[PDB]
């Protein structure tokens, strides 16, 4: 039913600048404290 | 010498200016013993940075090695060096990297556009002007608009395209620059469009100029409308101006309107205009206005209209016979 | 949680700005796609906001994804109503002026000015200079059926006032429809139909127009229809004589270098008004060149 | 003194020049095909 | 339910004029005469 | 006196900007049509 | 060698830094008139012509036709009209020329 | 951004409702505290990490990358909501002093505005139209409301004539 969202995702080309190696644009002063959701995820 | 500049770079100097001076010293050394490719790659190593870095230049908490990549001394040196010792595409890439690093300046927008115009890329020059125009908001975008609009009119692009540009500047011109922009929009409309369109542009101008320049803009509108059309067509401009303007401006425009109507020969209309201005004007602060109405009545009138004029004059004196107007009149009398 | 409670474009755009500062470009894109999808699935596909589309395209422009930005702008303009994609089109125009090629620049400026003039006509159907400017816009665009439809709507905008001061510009609009379908469309039969409909619509009993008479006279001269041109101007003379009409056909026959027909025309102008010293002097000089001194 | 009007080819845009040379090169390559 | 979002124009539209009575003066105030005659419509009243 | 005069004059200007009344002009005896034939006769005479 | 191998557009060699637009605007380096120098010329011309017109009327006394209606109605209309027929007048002139050639050659 | 912020404050000066006044007051109070001490915040964070690790509500784990990841078994590390011991945070004496001095500063500024407005109301420019202070205040309120309707009658009382 999400026709306009699907059409947008179809019409958009892939980004020509790679982003798979991108860290967050502002780092978090660790240590990371997260939950059992991230236990399950990792 | 190469390794001694290398460890000079590796030294953490006390200031980004010091590290800037050492990097340009290395470049100057190679340029002295001319190695232009090596000097370019040394400046590239100097200004190497991530794609989307926003390191604060004045941050005295990170290393100068980290935060000399956003130094504007290095980038000015680098772009001029590439411009002199390389090609247009390489210089263009350096300019785009400055624009991405967001240390670009309207001077740099104009320099980039001038480089493309000297290499005869007029449309690319226009594109760079557009990029600078949405990078700087308005009161600096006016400097860019000055140069861009003159260059576009000189290049003589399509009239609808030029109309779009002028509406784009007029969208959020402050009044201070709106006078200039509206004058040139009307000038372009006269030289390459239709004078009716130029007149409606001047009407919007009279609405949208500053309060300092509003009477001047109304007078400009009246003169150009009298040149391009009839005085009967300059009548409603006079009516709108004397309906909207402040007190002194309305007095002056009523006097001009009455003179124009007397010149056309409508003595009764001139009398009505003089009566309106007589309502608005206090005799002890407008002696020249009352003298002008006396001149009009002795050149066109009889003693019945003259005694009507004096009845109106002393009625206006009675109306303005207040303490506030006394303060204002005494201040003006002992200031003159 | 905030977008679940307050799903407005305002809060989605705040999230997108947050992720542009503190996240990755992939998460900015995910926030924008989730906003488009959420507002689509709740409010309907035409109720997604041009503010979302503009901000997504501007983020990609910041990322230097010019193709992605162009795709976002084009998709939003194609899938939104124009009354609520006004500002999307304005941003698209500025985008193409910044980064597009030249043909894209006049394409988007053509669409923008076409919509502006359409709004101006929708307010005032009788603004003749607006009609002339949108006429020239369509001629410079070069879409022939569009230009013909624009001129046909302009013709159908008949001035209800019978004042010749408005009929100047209206007949002049007929003159430009003729000039376009003589010089660009090269439709001679259509130009003849233009002139015939103009002659039908002019109230010749009150006022005739030497502009259109001259224009179609020279048009039929260019076509080569001597007899038709002479018949039309003779019908003009028998309908309503005019000083400019007589002077211009005298000049045309003088350039034509014939003698007998222009002699008859000089006689007709003398019959209409014997006081035209210009025509008397011109006929006398022509006879002097003819060396019929008697 | 009347200024001599040296008629430059009313300035040809370098993008148009590059398009012209690219398209004539492509026409030459099509002739080669 | 969540509070109504009001504007300064809503506040101005519901501000209430200070009543000057033509009969009563419990505190014995001295009211300026323009303020005393403001609420009279007999200045408004037109006779043809 | 200067500061009370500035506040004073701003108040008086707000008054006067409200206090203005329109201008009723008499209908001109020579209207645009007879302007058109008088300019037609004038240009005819000067071209003669 | 530095001052001849740099382009000297953004760099300032005597201060060893970037060139400032506060001191040397690029409007100095321009070969043309900016929008404000232009349009200020327009304001000056307008006030000059207005003063000239009022002193001309005052040396004169009243209405003349050439200032009651100085440019003909629809003059922009007629100007852009003949600008659009800057070509078809030449073509109909050549039509008259060839028609004259035809008639004279038929007579001869 | 600066000038749009200044323009927004100028437009938002006038009263709209108490929700806007509360939001403005909170934002101004956050600005007046200024930048938080992230060093003290991080010291408290690490002390809470080791204390909750000792108390068994935090698991220190190492993933395939060999890094310290803390896992809150409950969700009560960051917030004392859902914490059964939320009522035994005894605040620091310096914190209590800082809050008290904040409130004392607010009190002083209100008293200072009270003094200033009493002085400017005690000043009298022009004609006395009142007979006591409450009358003066009421006449000033009347002028604030009604002067836009009584200007012609006021001109008549000044000059002596006309409607
Ligand atoms: O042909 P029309 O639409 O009826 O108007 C014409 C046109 O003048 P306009 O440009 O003011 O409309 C004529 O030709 P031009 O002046 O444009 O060259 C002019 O002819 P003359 O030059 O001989 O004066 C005169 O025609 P005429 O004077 O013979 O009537 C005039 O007619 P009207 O203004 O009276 O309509």
């Amino acid at each position: 039913m999400a026709s306009i969202a699907a059409g947008l995702a179809a019409a958009l080309p892939k980004p020509k600048y790679s982003s798979e190696h991108e860290e967050p644009r502002a780092t978090q002063r660790g240590p990371r404290i997260v939950s059992a959701d991230q236990i399950d995820e990792t | 010498a190469r390794i001694i500049m290398e460890k000079a770079v590796k030294v953490p100097f006390k200031s980004v200016n010091e590290l800037a001076d050492m990097w340009i010293e290395w470049a100057e050394m190679e340029l002295r013993n001319k190695n232009f490719d090596e000097a370019v790659r040394i400046m590239a190593k100097a200004t190497q940075a991530p794609k989307r870095s926003t390191v604060d230049y004045f941050d005295e908490s990170l290393s100068p090695q980290q935060r000399v990549h956003k130094s504007w001394k290095l980038w000015s040196f680098y772009v001029d060096l590439v411009e002199s010792t390389s090609s247009l595409e390489e210089t263009r890439k350096i300019y785009e990297r400055i624009f991405e690093l967001r240390i670009a300046t309207p001077q740099t927008v104009v320099n980039y556009a001038n480089l493309l115009e000297e290499h005869h890329y007029y449309e690319e020059s226009f594109k760079i002007y557009e990029r600078g125009l949405d990078l700087f908001s308005y009161p600096v975008a006016f400097e860019l608009w000055n140069l861009y609009l003159t260059k576009a009119v000189d290049r003589k692009i399509s009239i609808e395209r030029l109309r779009d540009l002028f509406e784009q500047a007029i969208t959020d011109c402050p009044p201070k620059f709106a006078k200039v922009l509206y004058l040139m929009y009307g000038n372009l409309e006269e030289e390459r469009g239709l004078a009716r369109h130029a007149m409606r542009i001047y009407e919007r101008a009279t609405r949208a100029v500053a309060d300092e320049d509003r009477a001047d803009m109304f007078n400009f509108y009246i003169t150009k409308s009298a040149s391009n059309f009839g005085l009967a067509s300059t009548r409603p401009i006079y009516e709108r101006a004397i309906a909207t303007l402040p007190d002194n401006e309305a007095r002056d425009m009523c006097l001009k309107f009455a003179d124009m109507e007397k010149r056309l020969g409508e003595i009764d209309r001139a009398r009505a205009i003089y009566g309106h201005a007589s309502q608005f004007c206090d005799p002890r602060t407008n002696p020249e206005f009352w003298a002008k109405w006396e001149q009009f009545e002795v050149q066109h009138g009889n003693e019945d209209t003259f005694k009507e004029m004096l009845r109106v004059k002393r009625s206006v004196q009675a109306k303005y016979n207040t303490d506030v107007n006394f303060i204002a009149s005494q201040a003006l009398a002992r200031s003159q | 949680a905030y977008t679940q409670v307050h799903p407005e474009p305002r809060t989605w755009l705040k999230w997108a700005k947050f992720e542009e500062e503190f996240g990755t470009a992939d998460m900015v894109r995910d926030v924008f796609q989730s906003a488009i999808q959420y507002i689509a699935e709740t409010l309907g596909d035409d109720a997604v906001d041009e503010r979302l589309f503009i901000a997504f395209a501007r983020f990609e422009t910041r990322q230097k994804e010019y193709e992605r930005a162009r795709a976002i702008y084009k998709f939003g303009l194609d899938n939104l109503p124009r009354s609520r994609s006004m500002q999307l089109h304005a941003q698209y125009t500025t985008f193409e002026k910044q980064f597009g090629d030249k043909e894209g620049v006049e394409d988007v400026v053509l669409t923008k000015r076409r919509r502006l003039y359409e709004e101006q006509v929708k307010e005032n159907p009788k603004n003749y200079d607006v009609w002339f400017d949108f006429a020239r816009l369509e001629e410079m665009g070069g879409d022939p059926d569009r230009v013909r439809e624009v001129y046909e709507r302009a013709i159908a905008q008949v001035p209800p006032t019978q004042e010749k001061r408005h009929w100047r510009r209206y007949i002049f609009l007929f003159l430009f429809y003729a000039i376009w379908e003589e010089k660009d469309a090269k439709n001679i039969e259509r130009a003849r139909a233009i002139y015939d409909t103009c002659l039908n619509l002019i109230p010749h009993k009150k006022f005739t127009f030497a502009k259109v008479w001259i224009a179609k006279a020279h048009f039929e001269i260019r076509q080569g229809n001597l007899t038709a041109a002479r018949k039309t101007l003779g019908r003009a003379i028998g309908m309503c004589p005019k000083d400019k009409l007589f002077r211009e056909y005298i000049a045309i026959e003088q350039k034509l270098y014939e003698f007998d027909r222009c002699r008859t025309l000089y006689e007709k102008h003398a019959l209409f008004n014997p006081a035209n010293c210009q025509t008397w002097i011109r006929w006398a000089e022509l006879e002097r060149g003819l060396d019929d001194l008697d | 003194k009347q200024e001599p009007k040296t008629q430059e080819e009313l300035e040809e845009d370098a993008a148009d020049r590059d398009r012209r040379e690219r398209e004539l090169r492509e026409a030459r390559e099509l002739a080669e095909r | 339910s969540p509070p109504r979002k009001l504007t300064a124009e809503d506040q101005e539209a519901w501000r209430i004029p200070p009543p000057v009575s033509m009969w009563k003066n419990p505190k014995g105030f001295t009211i300026p005469l323009d303020k005393r005659l403001a609420a009279d419509g007999r200045q408004l009243q037109e006779v043809q | 006196a200067a500061l009370k005069a500035g506040q004073m004059q701003k108040l008086r200007e707000a008054e006067q900007s409200s206090k203005r009344k329109p201008l009723i002009l008499p209908a001109p005896q020579v209207s645009d049509s007879e302007l058109d034939e008088i300019v037609k006769m004038g240009m005819i005479g000067e071209r003669a | 060698p530095v001052l001849q191998h740099l382009s000297l557009r953004n760099y300032d060699p005597v201060t060893r830094g970037p060139k400032l637009g506060f001191e040397a605007p690029p409007t100095e380096n321009l070969n043309t008139l900016t929008l404000e120098e232009k349009a200020a010329a327009l304001e000056a011309e307008a006030r000059r012509k207005a003063q000239e017109e009022q002193e001309a009327a005052a040396q004169a006394r009243g209405l003349d036709i050439t200032t009651l209606q100085p440019k003909k109605p629809n003059w922009d209309l007629k100007r852009e009209f003949k600008q659009r027929m800057a070509v078809l007048d030449v073509r109909t002139e050549n039509a008259i020329a060839r028609m004259v050639r035809e008639r004279l050659a038929e007579k001869k | 951004k600066r000038m749009k912020k200044k323009e927004a404050h100028r437009d938002d000066t006038a009263f709209r409702d108490y929700a806007r006044e509360a939001e403005k007051t909170y934002k101004r109070q956050i600005r007046n505290m200024g930048a938080p001490d992230l060093e003290k915040y991080m010291r408290e964070k690490l002390s809470a990490i080791e204390k909750a690790a000792a108390a068994g509500t935090l698991d220190i784990i190492e993933t395939e990358d060999g890094e310290m990841i803390a896992v809150d078994k409950d969700g009560t590390f960051f917030s004392t909501a859902n914490a059964t011991d939320f009522a035994q945070h005894k605040p620091d004496k310096a914190a209590v002093d800082r809050l008290v001095a904040d409130l004392r500063k607010a009190e002083e500024a209100s008293l200072k505005r009270r003094r200033e407005k009493l002085a400017k109301s005690g000043e009298e420019h022009g004609d006395v139209t009142y007979i006591n202070e409450k009358n003066k205040q009421f006449n000033a309120k009347l002028a604030r409301f009604y002067n836009k309707y009584t200007a012609e009658i006021r001109d008549s009382f000044e000059r002596g004539t006309m409607v």
